[PDB]
RNA sequence: CCGCCCGUCGCUCCUACCGAUUGAAAGAUAUGAUGAAUUGUUUGGACAAGAAAAAUUUUUUCUGGAAAAACCGUAAAUCCUAUCUUUUAAAGGAAGGAGAAGUCGUAACAAGGUUUCCGUAGGUGAACCUGCGGAAGGAUCAU
RNA sequence: UUCAAAGAAUCAUUCUUUUUAAAAUCCGGAUUUGUUACUUUGAGUAAAUUAGAGUGUUCAAAGCAAACAGUUAAAGCAUUGUGUUUGAAUACUAUAGCAUGGAAUAACAAAAUUGAACAAGCU
RNA sequence: AACCUGGUUGAUCUUGCCAGUAGUCAUAUGCUUGUCUCAAAGAUUAAGCCAUGCAAGUGAAAGUAUAUAUAUAUAUAUGUAGAAACUGCGAACGGCUCAUUAAAACAGUUAUAGUCUACUUGACAUUUAUAAGGAUAACUACGGAAAAGCUGUAGCUAAUACUUGCAUUAUCCUUUUGGAUAAGUAUUUGUUAGAAGGAAUUAUAACAAAGAAGUAACACGUAAAGUGUGUAUCAAUCGAGUUUCUGACCUAUCAGCUUUUGAUGUUAGGGUAUUGGCCUAACAUGGCUAUGACGGGUAACGGGGAAUUAGAGUUCGAUUCCGGAGAGGGAGCCUGAGAAAUAGCUACCACAUCUAAGGAAGGCAGCAGGCGCGUAAAUUACCCAAUUCUAAAGAAGAGAGGUAGUGACAAGAAAUA
């Protein structure tokens, strides 16, 4: 199912010669989603374990300004550069923009100096400034959760932010 | 079903074993270990048809279970254990002790040795890991891992090498000028001083090494074993010394006697 | 128009925020150029830019087409030998590369393509160094030996 | 030269062709329909181990969990077409080859008794004849 | 598009040494200079087969063995004890790929409604 | 041994075929055959069908014995065997065949900086304990079914089955002693820092987060304190998967193909052990082709090779080795390091066996053997002695393998004076 079966550059039909290798294997699609944590394991090649995340939430995100990482709940899904079907469905992927739950940074950073190891002279955007004041940030995810079985991921930052939020545009 | 081959085609079986085409169907199939069949030989093949210790593989694995064969010191009992290339054998009954070297010709000889220089083996290291807390690990020919050694040894140089205890000794460079032997094509049994290096960007590093008949002869750096300095082998050369005469030669040779 | 897709173009192993644009050598003599390391494009498969790295054959061709996106096509040309004629006879194969925008080619221009892993269902090469060169019937039809 | 021989027309044998017959047959793909089994997820919750109360029984919560079900996804198989390939039948038709001292002529070989032959068109029992333009492989290397 | 020239050996010929321009490099001396085809050396390849070396399988087809000394020891070599010499070569493993010496023969690249080389000056 | 003779004619010289002529690890068949050596042999037709038997098991210190037997030493102590079964390892090798398959496979040549890898080897570890928790087999008793390698119940009991779970090292001060700070292997994310390799987002180091699995609740009694079994990561190895380049027969009475159905590419993902239209979504409109694409054919598995050649070549290569594929036909899974396994399983189709008619099992392209097909091909033999494999690894198994039997396939030597 990783394999052949499939025209010859020429187009050509390939004429099989050779059953389907389990080597050549394509198991199907774990469309995780959010909710509580459940996730199962599939015994890939050498008793290779990889975990299957199906449910999710409680994801480890970083910021990478300050290079530092906390885990929260993730809220919501809000685009997914492979199909809206995706989003549509809360589905978390490899580069998922998301909605983190981020309390916890803002916390940190009181924690650390002042109020919304260390260098620190870059201090903060203000779109970011702004979302944070709502609570809620938009992420990308970077683990890919069906292999890995964890939402990890990190802060959009800046330009990257900016042209997300340009994607996200409401307007009609 | 389909997964790895357990057996060993007799004709299949790796020319410099010398086995026969009739006095069997299949060949001993050296057992994973230290070393590369094609260039290894399994123990069964010492016993059996070079020392002929054994007249048969039943008598071979008689031997062993007496635990009186060792190989780098440590026993063995299993028969089609991979000796290799520079492997010293103490048979311990005898009081034997051999070291496998190569002939002129492609083919293993077990040497005979003395007990003094038997404590040590010279291994070849290929490559250099650094693993956890900077420490950095070289990896022999061998199939052996030296850790904490030297770190002025680089990736293709051999290294002395104590059996008593894992430690090393003395390491020497792979340079310009250094006593080599060989250990793959056509120029196998072959020992020289090295001329000259090629250091090709994405290929295979081709060496030049001139004889002592002074007959220089290429050869790849993969498969070559660095065996001394200019001056002195570190260690004791068949009868030949790695002198690989002309056909002519060797037959004039063989007619004066 | 850098960011054209519906996902953010990035640039893996750049690293942004701390430190002291990524760019890499990719050996062989060839020369990373000026459009790589200045010049901002984004490119998972340029040999220089991206994480692609190029290792094993390396064999020049001569494009045929830049109609792809970021990807061309070379003929190779050369002489197949036949024994009982001892004769030659010229023969070609179409090798479909990666550029990576560092390399602006025209159809006729001489290219090297360096292996690297399968990019795609055919491209297992891209294309290195990039002489100029000049043509006049179609490249299609020009042999150069090689 | 009482030589050689040409074609139709009969007669016998064999070969392949055309052939209505939606001819037939097997196989191959391609579409579509239904779709066994089943990976995965989802629902399930026979029960087997806990937690709650009464003196072995009652009600409620947490675990693992079989059958059964639903949805994608692999997808056998069967049926229906379509197309293609391959053998294969057929009244009749029309060739060919072989044979037999058969019928009718005399076409060709000699200036073969209209030189021959070409291409083309029409003709005619049959060889063939005729027209037009070519050729000499002419019966003229020549005024 | 660098043709040639001169000296020594041998039985008119063969094999060898030396220099005749220009640019860069090295302490007046000394040493790098298009690409590919082609060719030469290599490298790296399983053996069996094939060619081929050795070896009286009684011959031979074979095989990869063997030979040697002795009515039972000498001789060697080992510090009474221990047989000894060995052999199972080599070449073939494309037409492609790898490195490689190359002077010929081929290509191609370099090259004027203008092309680049230096010395000075300015940025 | 670089070879030619007869045939057109009344004769001649050519062209030209026919005929002869030799060989074939090339089949058949006819007649004939006293020795010996060697030895192909149901490939060609039907990858057609199969009765019976056999072809993968395994215990010699070293998981588990109140089935049980037994010998010593003083009713206990050790012991020594041990049917059975649980556990472990193997059964993915081997063997067979050649139907598929024509840039596929295969050969050489790369690549894996894109991966997985049991056994074997070597390195070698991190956040109640004088010893923990059940619950299961064989077994006992009660059963059922015509039958099956069928299993029901109740009661036990082990395990190396299954499940828990107990200092020291590196950084700073003092004179080897006494304090301070830390302290997760893979794996994953983010942030950086960077002894090799031609080239690194490599080794590695730090920071912020997660985080599997592990580091002996095991068994012998050994060696000159050892071993077996198990175990995280790394490396080696036995490999495997992908992959680069180049290389194939006949056909143009196959010339345009491929693209809704991924064709060509870009992006993002999903998936994979990893790369990849491998799959999904979105976006391009590509890609191949007269140097033959795409079809068709092959009485095609590829190659190493075989025959025959002076030299070229031509044909063959089912068939000793390597590779591929397949186990009636497709498809689908489980286990496991490794299978899309077939003497594993599920299903359908096509064959087909037993049945008390309810059900049940079955797959010789393993070895023999049989029917069929055919021009066309051997014994239902003996053995593990050799060669090897597997195992709890001398001691057991092995139709793998070998030895004979049949054998005018071939090949060699050689009577009949
Ligand atoms: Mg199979
Ligand atoms: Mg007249
Ligand atoms: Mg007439
Ligand atoms: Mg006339
Ligand atoms: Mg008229
Ligand atoms: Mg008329
Ligand atoms: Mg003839
Ligand atoms: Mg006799
Ligand atoms: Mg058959
Ligand atoms: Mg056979
Ligand atoms: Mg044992
Ligand atoms: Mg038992
Ligand atoms: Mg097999
Ligand atoms: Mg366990
Ligand atoms: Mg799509
Ligand atoms: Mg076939
Ligand atoms: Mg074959
Ligand atoms: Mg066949
Ligand atoms: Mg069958
Ligand atoms: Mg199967
Ligand atoms: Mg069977
Ligand atoms: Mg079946
Ligand atoms: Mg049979
Ligand atoms: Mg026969
Ligand atoms: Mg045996």
């Amino acid at each position: 199912r990783d394999g052949r079966h499939k025209l010859r550059l020429t187009g050509g039909k390939k004429k099989i010669h050779k059953k389907k290798r389990k080597y050549e294997l394509g198991r199907p699609p774990s469309n995780t989603k959010l909710g509580s944590r459940q996730v199962h394991v599939v015994r890939g090649r050498g008793r290779n374990y990889k975990y299957r995340a199906i449910k999710l939430d409680s994801g480890s995100f970083s910021w990478p300004t300050f290079g530092i990482s906390k885990n929260t709940r993730i809220i919501d899904v809000v685009y997914n550069a492979s199909n809206n079907e995706l989003v549509r469905t809360k589905t978390l992927v490899k580069n998922c923009i998301v909605v983190i739950d981020s309390h916890p940074f803002t916390t940190w950073y009181e924690n650390t100096f002042g109020t919304t190891k260390i260098g620190k002279s870059k201090n903060i955007d203000p779109l970011l400034l702004e979302q944070f004041k709502q609570g809620r940030v938009l992420a990308c995810i970077s683990s890919r959760p069906g292999q890995c079985g964890k939402a990890d991921g990190y802060i959009i930052e800046g330009d990257e932010l900016l042209f997300y939020k340009r994607k996200m545009d409401k307007r009609n | 079903g389909k997964g790895i081959k357990k057996h060993l085609k007799r004709v299949n079986a790796p020319s410099h074993w010398m086995l026969n085409k009739m006095g069997g169907q299949y060949a001993p199939k050296t057992s994973s270990g230290p070393h590369k069949l094609l260039e290894s030989i399994p123990l069964v093949i010492l016993l059996r048809n070079r020392l002929k210790y054994a007249l048969t593989f039943d008598e071979v694995k008689m031997i062993l279970i007496q635990k009186i064969v060792k190989v780098d010191n440590k026993v063995r009992t299993d028969c089609t254990f991979p000796v290799g290339l520079m492997d010293v054998i103490h048979i311990t009954k005898s009081n034997e002790y051999f070291r496998l070297l190569y002939d002129i010709k492609g083919r293993f000889v077990p040497h005979r040795i003395t007990n003094e220089e038997s404590k040590y083996k010279l291994c070849k290291v290929k490559k250099i890991l650094l693993r956890k807390g900077r420490l950095s690990i070289a990896v022999t020919h061998d199939g052996r891992s030296i850790p904490y050694i030297h770190p002025d040894v680089k990736v293709n140089d051999t290294v002395r090498l104590d059996l008593e205890t894992g430690k090393v000794l003395e390491h020497l460079k792979f340079q310009v000028g250094s006593l080599v032997m060989v250990t793959a094509g056509h120029s196998v049994g072959r020992v020289g001083v090295i001329s000259s290096i090629d250091k090709n960007m994405g290929t295979y590093d081709i060496i030049h090494v001139k004889d002592s008949r002074n007959k220089v002869f290429a050869t790849r750096l993969s498969n070559v074993f660095v065996i001394g300095d200019n001056t002195k082998p570190y260690i004791s050369l068949p009868r030949e010394k790695g002198i690989k005469l002309d056909i002519i030669e060797e037959r004039r040779n063989r007619l004066k006697a | 128009d850098v960011q054209h897709e519906r996902a953010y173009q990035k640039q893996e192993g750049a690293s942004f925020f701390n430190s002291k644009r990524y760019w890499k050598k990719v050996g062989l003599g060839f020369a990373t150029p000026k459009e790589a390391k200045e010049g901002v494009y984004v490119d998972k498969k340029c040999p220089f830019t991206g994480n692609v790295s190029i290792r094993g054959r390396i064999l020049k061709g001569m494009v045929i087409s830049n109609k792809m996106k970021r990807t061309i096509i070379i003929r190779r040309n050369y002489l197949h030998y036949v024994k009982k004629y001892n004769r030659f006879e010229k023969r070609h194969k179409n090798i479909p590369c990666h550029c990576s925008p560092c390399f602006d080619v025209k159809e006729g221009d001489i290219v090297t393509v360096g292996q690297c892993r399968p990019l795609s269902k055919t491209v297992r090469f891209n294309v290195l160094h990039v002489e100029k060169h000049q043509i006049f019937g179609s490249a299609r039809k020009q042999f150069v030996l090689f």
